[PDB]
């Protein structure tokens, strides 16, 4: 699968933000997609986490109430809605895919995307 | 005669139950190595666990005895390796149900174990043999459980780094099981009973009070991630999981130190401390609390190793050693037939996909409605 993100940008205080994420490829064994995060000078962040076949989510308990990761099978587009931004939450945000199959690895995730920008700030 | 083949089999039951990563699991599972959400975990991998025991345990009883108990032994030492090489390095939750499938086969393949001492010694060094199979593995997973913790508290170990040891553990154990003697006859194929009013109502409760004892003891990590995520807060899994299987040892042997008939007592003592088991699984549910979730789980296991030890001193006074495999291999296939329907309608995802935190409401008060049964049935 070949995930490319999109909607990033800067957003002041307390605006929104939907950012996609387009898999194509191999779409056809998929069983969780995720969004990581990975603010300036840090490591990558768990941000959220949905399952293709059923719809349960799963959210990082800094972000949980505010954040919500939706799937769309019928275009294979998965979405991250974000809302109260601070900024506190610039970052770059990775779209994961854990395709599917036995597999042997060091993580779950086997494909990354690109990245989007998140700049909030005034 | 006997020190050899009873040597080699102690080293090998101290070395494959002796595995520090075992109270660690679901912080491990759930964790930045494999992360996998907790309803991944109950509702989807756990309950292949029930599903391939149960499909596996008649063959391999059979297939214990046909081949000699040998044979299988080194089955069960290939199933350990293979079981944490991919709970090492597997990755999902498909590969995760297969670690389940064959750990079925380790569980399944434990009667070979246990079964291959009688038919390598003679009668009079059977019971005190018995005894010190038994006890070796009391002591390893005791002792394992314990270096968990004195690791993961005063040394800051991975949990990563409790699998590599569990690993080597049981590597070794697939070594000496190489080395025992090849037993020359088994029980049945080298070499009505229930019609008894005892030993159909004590095997009742028997089957009915284990299934639900593997079911409490399957989602009860999951239970404790819940009310103290891991990740969090400090978690004393593998001081709670040594105490508590100490304590049961005492139980089982307390009740045999005690000289009480359990006959016009028998009845009675099963209601008691199965209401107990009731009481300590709705605190485990209701308490917010992590350490009083940890004396429920000290008390239910407890309680309960006080009874399968009354239960079964009642079934086995009558039967052979040989009646002894055939009555209880029964026994432990109608638990998993209860335990395969509970697991599919409460925790499977095609059932009702209950999470862990409404689960123990139900086996809380499965525990009520054996002892209401069992105290209703003396009608009058
Ligand atoms: C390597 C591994 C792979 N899959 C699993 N899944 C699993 C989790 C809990 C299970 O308990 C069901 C009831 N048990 C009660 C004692 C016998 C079975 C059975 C299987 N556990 C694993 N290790 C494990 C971790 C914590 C406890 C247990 S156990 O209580 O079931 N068995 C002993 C550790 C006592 C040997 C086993």
């Amino acid at each position: 699968v070949q995930l490319v993100e999109s909607g990033g940008g800067l957003v002041q205080p307390g605006d929104s933000l939907r950012l996609s994420c387009a898999a194509s490829g191999r779409t056809f064994s998929i069983n969780a997609m995720a969004w990581f995060r990975q603010a300036p000078g840090k490591e990558r962040e768990y941000v959220a986490q949905i399952s293709w076949t059923g719809g349960n989510t799963y959210y990082a308990e800094s972000v949980k109430g505010r954040f919500t990761i939706s799937r769309d099978n019928a275009k294979n587009t998965v979405y991250l809605q974000m809302i109260s931004l601070k900024p506190e939450d610039t970052a770059v945000y990775y779209c994961a895919a854990d395709s599917g199959g036995i597999r042997l690895g060091a993580s779950r995730w086997n494909y990354w995307g690109q990245g989007t920008q998140v700049t909030v700030s005034s | 005669s006997w020190i050899y083949p009873t040597v080699i089999l102690c080293l090998f039951g101290f070395f494959s139950m002796m595995r520090p990563s075992e109270p660690f699991l679901i912080p491990y599972l759930s964790g930045p190595d494999k992360q996998l959400t907790s309803a991944e975990i109950t509702n989807e991998i756990f309950p292949v666990w029930t599903y391939s025991y149960l499909v596996l345990l008649l063959p391999v009883f059979v297939l214990t005895d046909y081949v000699r108990y040998k044979p299988v032994i080194i089955l069960q030492g290939i199933s350990f390796i293979i079981t944490w090489l991919l709970l090492l390095f597997g990755q999902g939750v498909k590969t995760m149900q297969v670690v389940e499938f064959f750990y079925g086969m380790v569980t399944a393949a434990e009667v070979a174990y246990y079964a291959y001492i009688y038919s390598v010694v003679s009668p009079e060094h059977y019971q005190r043999v018995s005894g010190y199979c038994r006890s070796v593995t009391l002591a390893a997973y005791t002792a394992g459980s314990v270096l968990a913790q004195l690791l993961v508290s005063l040394a800051q170990m991975s949990y990563f780094y409790l699998n590599v040891i569990s690993l080597a553990s049981v590597s070794v154990a697939f070594l000496f099981s190489l080395f025992l003697p090849m037993p020359k006859k088994s029980m049945f194929f080298h070499a009505e009973c229930y019609s008894s009013k005892r030993l159909f109502y004590w095997s009742l409760w028997w089957a009915f009070a284990t299934a639900g004892f593997n079911q409490v003891l399957n989602y009860v990590q999951i239970l404790w991630d819940y009310k103290a995520p891991s990740q969090d807060s400090s978690i004393y899994n593998g001081a709670v999981e040594a105490i508590a299987t100490f304590g049961g040892a005492v139980a089982a042997f307390a009740v045999g130190y005690v000289k009480v008939n359990w006959d016009l007592l028998g009845e009675l003592a099963l209601v008691v401390f199965s209401v107990v088991n009731a009481g300590s699984l709705f605190l485990m549910h209701y308490t917010a609390n992590i350490w009083a979730c940890y004396a429920g789980y000290l008390i239910f296991k407890s309680s309960y190793m006080l009874l399968i030890t009354i239960a079964v001193f009642q079934i086995a006074v009558n039967l052979n050693v040989e009646r002894y495999a055939l009555v209880f291999g029964i026994n432990t296939f109608i638990a998993l037939v209860i335990q395969t329907i509970m697991t599919v309608i409460v925790v499977d995802q095609r059932g009702l996909n209950l999470p862990v935190s409404i689960q123990f409401l139900v086996y809380g008060s499965y525990f009520a409605v054996i002892a209401g049964i069992f105290l209703m049935r003396s009608m009058y």
